[PDB]
């Protein structure tokens, strides 16, 4: 829903964790302002020079423990956005949620990846929230809130990563 | 415009 | 070290992981250029308004996988630097490696924390490296390469975090 | 296939691991001769006095690592058989592969559960085998090779567990 | 201990886990009645025909989960006893806690090994117990409660494993 | 015949 | 100079 | 008495 637009923006590991993994009131998600990096990522049959940046972060259900009383454990899923340069010709259908963008004869592949973080929080069932699903996150973050044609929306990639050795691997 | 070093096949 | 000064600087999650979790040549460590955040961290008997920023990252031995032949598993340990404001009066001896800094009557507490990341690399025992230990990391990063008196060395905190709602929690 | 009947029987943790996690020739599976225990297991809405015994063990794909050369990591999945006493009236459709057995007015629930073990083996792709899937295992072990009506087949439960305090929990 | 003698005996995976991984009252340890197996185990410079059987199981502290309130995670550590036949001449000082036994000119090596199981329990810090350490376990189980000279104490090996193909690997 | 202590509801 | 909101008790 | 196949080298 349009609840996605209401989500605030966070910057830095502890700010993202601090906002989401709140025991008193756990939060569904937040947008992430992050650094763009450049390096090889394997998709399909080979490696592609890929631009990567965090874009969103959301709470994920770990477990529900028994008692005296009913407790709920949450984890943070960090969502990254990628531009796998030249990958769009052979991997246009590799992901359920993806976009293609032409740069001359070259076809870039725009997709999202999720990384589960280690930090967890124990919340009582009375304070528990309904977590967002990976399908909804991809639809709102990439499909509805990012335009590869103009590199704009709720986020944009910093292409200067290609020229920064600190942001290259 | 995004720069690339990617080599197909 | 010597060796610690020779370590490169990396910026962004995938650049840090990409450099360290190399299966061909796994690397001991790298300095981290990161964002400073501000929020409460519990030390001793209470919460303190703490500034937090990543400063270093190093490989940690997980386990050995045997067969044909012997393989070694490595993890990334992300090292954060903290300035727990006003915590120095009550918690000057709370950590083995720490520094205190006066701001008027107030005593700030400078220390390091380590967070083990989920991502792992499987490397053959022939390409295996000697991992750095948490004691050597704290001694080189905080003790030898940071001066709270001038907020300088191999890194410095961005105090503007206090005024950015995106970097507050 | 009838390849399931060709699988040998193993007894004891190290014998099961020793046979399956063989680097020179990894094995798909083996039947397990094990002890029957008795205690509460939660199914559906409540706890049921359940009889549990290991019955089978099979190799599972963990990962495939890059090189110089292509290596394959295997793990052991230990398959247990259960008789959740009185659970068949409310949980007859709780599992995809299950059987019911009447003991007077009471309806017992016969099903299988899988537990992934920690021990892993690194095997070169040339020695790699096609792992069995959980669907096939349940069909062959419970459906095709166990009769609750006669407590016979490729295994049988030891009901004396109910009277042994060592095998009760 | 004293306390070690008071610990009950458990038989079967689910009975051991069921007794120890109790969320209401987690238990320090229990003695294990298990099957003896026979096969090669590598010690020092070569493989030795080793007899292996589980003998004890104890709870191990994993991590703390904070929120409302503080929760503790426990794991089961399964302790095995070994008789590495002929290994005593070359590996008498290979382990901190070990015993040697002569069978003619041959010297057998008696030692203990620990395997961390996957299953975990989340317990509130109020119901938390003091876990046993690996040194105390080895001292009580092998040193104080096993005599290789008479194959007796709190447990004994079943040498028939050598003649059972089901218990050989 | 398997013994039970299970109590429904 | 680092700003603070910390209250010592 | 425990049986052995172990070969010392």
């Amino acid at each position: 829903s349009g609840r996605f637009d209401q989500y605030p923006t966070k910057k830095g590991d502890f700010a993202i964790d601090g906002y989401l993994l709140d025991y008193s009131s756990p939060k569904q998600g937040c947008w992430v302002d992050g650094i763009t990096v450049y390096g090889d990522i394997y998709i399909g049959k080979q490696n592609w020079g890929t631009y990567t940046r965090p874009v969103f972060a959301y709470l994920q259900y770990v477990e529900t423990i028994s008692g005296s009383g009913t407790f709920v454990i949450y984890q943070v899923v960090l969502v990254y956005a990628h531009n796998a340069t030249s990958a769009g010709r052979q991997n246009a259908n590799a992901f359920a949620y993806s976009k293609t963008q032409a740069v001359g004869s070259r076809v870039d592949l725009y997709y999202l990846s999720a990384i589960t973080q280690r930090k967890r929080v124990i919340v009582p069932s009375s304070n528990a929230v309904t977590p967002l699903d990976w399908d909804t996150v991809q639809r709102n973050v990439l499909m509805e809130n990012y335009n590869p044609g103009s590199n704009s929306g709720h986020f944009s990639f910093d292409w200067s990563a290609y020229n920064d050795p600190h942001r290259r691997y | 415009q995004p720069q690339s070093h990617s080599i197909e096949l």
